[PDB]
């Protein structure tokens, strides 16, 4: 009950391009998502080097503080609640239990997301 | 000079009329304002950057040597050359004779004991539609008066960068009484000035107080530590 | 005893669901609990620095105060007056006592009530 | 101009009826009244924001221009060259030249010389129906007739912000006659209106009182600060 | 001295036992905002004070806050009910010179109108 | 297939078309250092297997590299004009099962930064 | 290789004094479980800087990664 497609890339580039754009650019830049790319990192450095199958409580206790600071951050913005409901990334989160092999095909669907961001507009040098 | 000298200004500056050195993001993450202030990770106290501090004190004494000069300086490379030896640039004096540092606030306990409930204050401002009088309210965060922070800032005396076309030498004693009247000019600027942000309505006035020069390392004159504490008694 | 369940973010987003409507867009504001959000901040901050698994007695007395500050912001609305009922707040905030990690709970459990407060609500989002 | 300066322009402000800006609502303390006032964060003294002071000004301003030119000025960036000049925009005057301050109570202790027991009074209203008349009623806090505030604000004097596309320059000294000839007009507007809360019903009734200009900063041409004086005399 | 440590237990149950009409609470929030602004005044300046014991300006404004107490629940029958069943008049009497007993005692005093408006309706 | 035979005499048609401004070039190797680290251990790894299908090991290594190479051309501006005008990154999404196919992109991507530093005088 | 004597014999250099008699060593973070018990996130911040424009008044937004006040490094060095 995944929303990864087993290719993410051209999924991926699914969502990218169908994102609602303005009258000159897009209305979601990358400095809106600073403070989930920065927290996204430390769960991934985290899970890489543990060598279990299950997440330690420690670790399952950071999957839901980031749950909670993406729906706040959703809340408050509204292009970020437009790419938050796109991609299915709020869905995606309630489906972490305590798999490590799920929680790390969040994270590289989260930066193949970030790539195609940086890539398919200008205003990102 | 014929001697290598790093000195130490030393003081304090407090906090008029409310402060607010925006962050635009920063992880406040508990039902924040629309504009925070820029704090510290770890020990969660309000702070002021060394970017912030310098960069409002080079701009007015700019404002001030382009004026009394007639040029108007449009970037930091342009401007005088009493400022560039003293803040740097990247052409000819690569690297600047001061150096500011952060500064935490240090009376938290003196500000508790007197009733103070949080370290910052909010405060509820309203843009009036002059057409439909409607009300567009808004919530700022501002460090509150009486607030105390911790003030340090050193002075190098060295030769510098002496590029291929100069030979290499010493400031002299003339120099130096040159640099700290232009740092007392410069910080008395700043008092009759806002740091931070919305200044222009009421934000952010400051003070300096107990200004004093010290050599940590190396050895000055005897003449010389007395003329640099008479610069900053102006201050 | 714990009227906060585990895995509180399922428990925080029944609560906010389960508000009066009044024509769609809700009675309660984030701008009503503003005076009670800046005083949690400021414990939640001292008891992360602290170490030891009892608190302080400098810090016991600002959890009484803001237990009557509760009361007095429910008093006088009649919005806040639901939603603090509807949670439990005040229940929690009597039977901290002295634990540290009782009241690191409450605050978790306080933030997430006001993620999923501005995310189901519109005439917000600025 | 020929140089670079700082004018600082000094007063008191006396309140003559009583004043409720009263931007608080909620934050006051809880033995308090529904609509409570402004007051400072640590020593409780009533206030005023500044952001009340300089929006009051700019509001009274565009309606004097507004009626000479027979125009509707409707929002801020559409206003006159003369008030988008010492009040900011984000078209082409991109700062100030006039910096507001806050400003606590000073004459506490004036107060309590006299029979003055609370700094702030509590005043009963009613609201009657004008058929088989009933009333309902409510309570307001306000600053009491007694209270002295320091009164300030600074003016600057540079080149400001010239543009992409022009060539700067300073203001001359025929300029600097019609800014501040502009603030004493729109001071004398402020002594009919009534500094923010209800006003129609008879609060915040207000006078300034010894106006004066200085030069902090820098020397002025001579002959120019007597006549800044005599634009300020005429409060 | 009749204030416990944990004055907020016991703030509460003198608001529940009140007397009531055919209504309920008689005593109002309104007949005692001339008593609650003068309390808020008191304890902000022996917030700001620093020494341990009382100014003699500290001491003529709490004698005066023990005059209206009585000049308020003189002219009116709810109000005395209120100060007699609270303890306010025995607490003020207590408070010598000592700031630590005036800082109790105002912090117990915005218990009682924390409970008064909780307690009930009618009050917005 | 984008990439032709003889592609040694293609990748001197590439650097030789490229933006050269004021001074030498635009690119350096150094904006693709990153680049450079991650096919180098993948022809290192990839010739030494003996399937003809590729390993779901090596499958993700290449869906790892072509998510790096969208990246970089959006963050740098004189590698997004490289990537497109050589034709690399529609050459990485054809790599599926074919062992053979990832040594015709990493035998032509060897021959465009020999080219690369034999054709300017600031690179040694 | 100008320096002075005292300086060349620590450091070295490639005329006189060959080898350095100090070995510097690279060091990394130690008390990574004493800031996450009190509270840090993340072992880094962003910090959102500025550079504005003397003509146009516009800002320019950068943003910079740092190492947070109260990390420690266990240091270390050797003589000869």
């Amino acid at each position: 009950m995944s929303v990864i497609q087993d290719d993410y890339v051209k999924q991926a580039e699914q969502v990218i391009r169908g994102l609602p754009k303005k009258n000159g650019d897009f209305e979601l830049t990358t400095t809106q998502l600073r403070v989930l790319l920065s927290l996204t990192a430390q769960l991934f450095d985290e899970a890489q080097l543990s060598s279990d199958q299950n997440l330690s409580p420690a670790l399952r206790d950071k999957v839901q503080y980031l749950r909670v600071r993406f729906v706040y951050q959703a809340g408050r913005e509204k292009a970020v609640r437009v790419f938050v409901e796109r991609a299915g990334l709020l869905d995606e989160l309630a489906q972490i239990g305590d798999s490590r092999d799920r929680l790390l095909k969040f994270c590289h669907y989260m930066e193949a997301l970030v790539a195609y961001k940086k890539f398919l507009d200008p205003k990102e040098t | 000079t014929t001697s290598y000298a790093k000195i130490e200004i030393t003081g304090t500056l407090t906090v008029l009329t409310g402060l607010q050195i925006g962050a635009g993001d920063g992880f406040s993450a508990i039902g924040a304002v629309d504009k925070p202030v820029v704090r510290d990770p770890l020990s969660r106290l309000p702070m002021i950057p060394g970017t912030s501090l310098k960069g409002k004190v080079r701009t007015l004494l700019s404002r001030q040597y382009g004026a009394d000069t007639e040029t108007f300086y449009r970037k930091p490379n342009e401007d005088h050359a009493h400022i560039r030896r003293l803040f740097g640039d990247t052409e000819e004096y690569m690297t600047g004779r001061l150096v500011f540092r952060d500064t935490k606030l240090t009376n938290k306990d003196d500000l508790e004991a007197r009733g103070a409930k949080t370290l910052t204050e909010v405060k509820f401002e309203n843009a009036i539609n002059r057409v439909t009088a409607k009300a567009n309210l808004r919530q700022m965060e501002r460090v509150i008066p009486g607030s105390e922070f911790a003030f340090s800032l050193v002075y190098e005396v060295s030769f510098g960068t002496p590029g291929e076309e100069q030979k290499a030498s010493l400031p002299s004693s003339d120099e130096i009484i040159e640099d700290f009247n232009a740092i007392a000019r410069g910080l008395k600027l700043l008092e009759l000035d806002y740091l931070g942000g919305s200044g222009t309505r009421g934000y952010g006035q400051v003070k300096f107080s107990n200004l004093k020069a010290r050599a940590a390392v190396g050895a000055l004159d005897g003449s010389l530590l007395e003329k640099l504490n008479h610069e900053l008694a102006a201050v």
